[PDB]
């Protein structure tokens, strides 16, 4: 397990339209099922990830995801 | 998301005889129908739909449509017996009918006739078969062995399944990967790679050349193919797939399907075009003209198009075969049985040590949410909605 990325580094949130498959399967089914405010461990298996491919130079195939990912607000 | 009604099918399903079907709905109502088949039409769909914009009718595979149910139109059919009982089980969703079954679309055993005059019934024959076609200066057997659509029909013949069904229901965590069947039916496989029977790089490209070109006895493939075949002026016979230990290959079965987008208001007029134009003997057979559909749902057609030993042949493998499930967690069944074969076939694992693997794979949840802070629990994102988060992202 190591780290590829982070918001609360950069410290500016994060925004993705819902449905539109800007992001991976796993954030799609995921964060439709968080509450806003609510705070989640997103454990994502490969298929709902970047599966046997993954993502050139930073995320091997077959690799499950987990992201703490936190709905702070929706627009 | 207008007067007229626009329909969404793929380019290699003959959209010109659907669009005859379509101008004979002017002819009879006034209203216009365009044909489209956009490029990537089945991912584009669903991201559309989340809009609110996207075609009224939309033809795929039964299979993808499950994933739309979880932005589709439940259709009311009554005297709609016209039809079989197994193409609506396909067209299903919780209870609910997504879609108009239209076409069986099966995989089958394809084989060049000047080649082999008559095909192999088991699966045992094609090693001896490929030593006396292999010194004549071609092969046996040439298919997609990347795709496991394709593999699965011979892995699942002696048992083994995607996800057991009782109760009326499918049991996500009861896999049929890892058991005896399923083992035996892919060191066959395995076995053919080894012997230099088949090779582990060979894709559906490759294997399409080489049957159209004549350099391969047979071919595995659904009537999709059929177009290309015909072109090649290659005398091609479809019978049923090669049993293994005489039970039948049961491929996995993809139903052609018209489900309804439900930001489509022309669904009162989409339903009519499509119950009483397109399930029509007439209305069929002009698609069939263009590009054949195999067997079609109608039986009134289908009864007529099986007197071809090509349709014929094709319901064979759908009945032996199982109808494909639309449950999401087929997703990570393909891509734990993908992942699995490919390996056995690399020898990077073992047959019994790869399908262990699968077994595991094809059960885990695509998404595991679980809370860390509680949220107020009232408001969820909903579909066209931008949501604003902060994350940390690490691999497992
Ligand atoms: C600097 O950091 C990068 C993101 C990095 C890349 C590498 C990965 C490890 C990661 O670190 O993110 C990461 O943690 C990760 O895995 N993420 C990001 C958080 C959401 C979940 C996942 C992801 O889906 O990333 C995404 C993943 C990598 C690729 C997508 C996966 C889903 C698939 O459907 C998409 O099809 C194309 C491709 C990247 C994104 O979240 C960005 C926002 C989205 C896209 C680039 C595409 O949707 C693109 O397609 C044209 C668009 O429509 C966008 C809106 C157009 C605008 C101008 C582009 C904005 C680009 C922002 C890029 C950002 C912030």
């Amino acid at each position: 397990g190591k780290k590829f990325d982070s918001s609360r580094d950069r410290n500016k949130p994060f925004k993705f339209m819902l449905g539109k498959q800007e992001v991976i399967r796993g954030w799609e089914e995921g964060v439709a099922q968080m509450s806003v405010g609510q705070r989640a461990k997103l454990t994502i298996s490969p298929d709902y990830a970047y599966g046997a491919t993954g993502h050139p130079g930073i995320i091997p195939p077959h690799a499950t995801l987990v992201f703490d990912v936190e709905l702070l607000k929706l627009e | 998301e207008e007067g007229k009604l626009v329909i969404w099918i793929n380019g290699d399903k003959g959209y010109n005889g659907l669009a005859e079907v379509g101008k004979k709905f002017e002819k009879d109502t006034g209203i216009k129908v365009t044909v489209e088949h956009p490029d990537k039409l089945e991912e584009k769909f669903p991201q559309v739909a989340a809009t609110g914009d996207g075609p009224d009718i939309i033809f795929w595979a039964h299979d993808r449509f499950g994933g739309y149910a979880q932005a589709e139109i439940t259709p009311a059919a009554a005297f709609q017996d016209k039809l079989y009982p197994f193409t609506w089980d396909a067209v299903r969703y919780n209870g609910k009918l997504i879609a108009y079954p239209i076409a069986v679309e099966a995989l089958s055993l394809i084989y060049n006739k000047d080649l082999l005059p008559n095909p192999p019934k088991t699966w045992e024959e094609i090693p001896a078969l490929d030593k006396e076609l292999k010194a004549k200066g071609k092969s046996a057997l040439m298919f997609n062995l990347q795709e496991p659509y394709f593999t699965w029909p011979l892995i699942a013949a002696d048992g083994g399944y995607a996800f057991k069904y009782a109760a009326g229901k499918y049991d996500i965590k009861d896999v049929g990967v890892d058991n005896a069947g399923a083992k035996a039916g892919l060191t066959f496989l395995v076995d053919l790679i080894k012997n230099k029977h088949m090779n582990a790089d060979t894709d559906y490209s490759i294997a399409e050349a080489a049957f159209n070109k004549g350099e391969t006895a047979m071919t595995i493939n659904g009537p999709w193919a059929w177009s290309n075949i015909d072109t090649s002026a290659v005398n091609y016979g479809v019978t049923v797939l090669p049993t293994f230990k005489g039970q039948p290959s049961k491929p996995f079965v993809g139903v052609l399907s018209a489900g309804i987008n439900a930001a489509s208001p022309n669904k009162e007029l989409a339903k009519e075009f499509l119950e009483n134009y397109l399930l029509t003997d007439e209305g069929l057979e002009a698609v069939n003209k263009d590009k054949p559909l195999g067997a079609v749902a109608l039986k009134s057609y289908e009864e007529e198009l099986a007197k071809d030993p090509r349709i014929a042949a094709t319901m064979e493998n759908a009945q032996k075969g199982e109808i494909m499930p639309n449950i999401p967690q087929m997703s990570a069944f393909w891509y734990a049985v993908r992942t699995a074969v490919i390996n056995a076939a690399s020898g990077r694992q073992t047959v019994d040590e790869a399908l262990k693997d699968a077994q595991t794979n094809a059960a885990a949840m695509g998404v595991q949410v679980e809370t860390i802070s509680p949220g107020d629990g009232r408001t969820f994102p909903k579909r066209g909605q931008t949501c604003v988060v902060h994350y940390t992202g690490m691999l497992e």
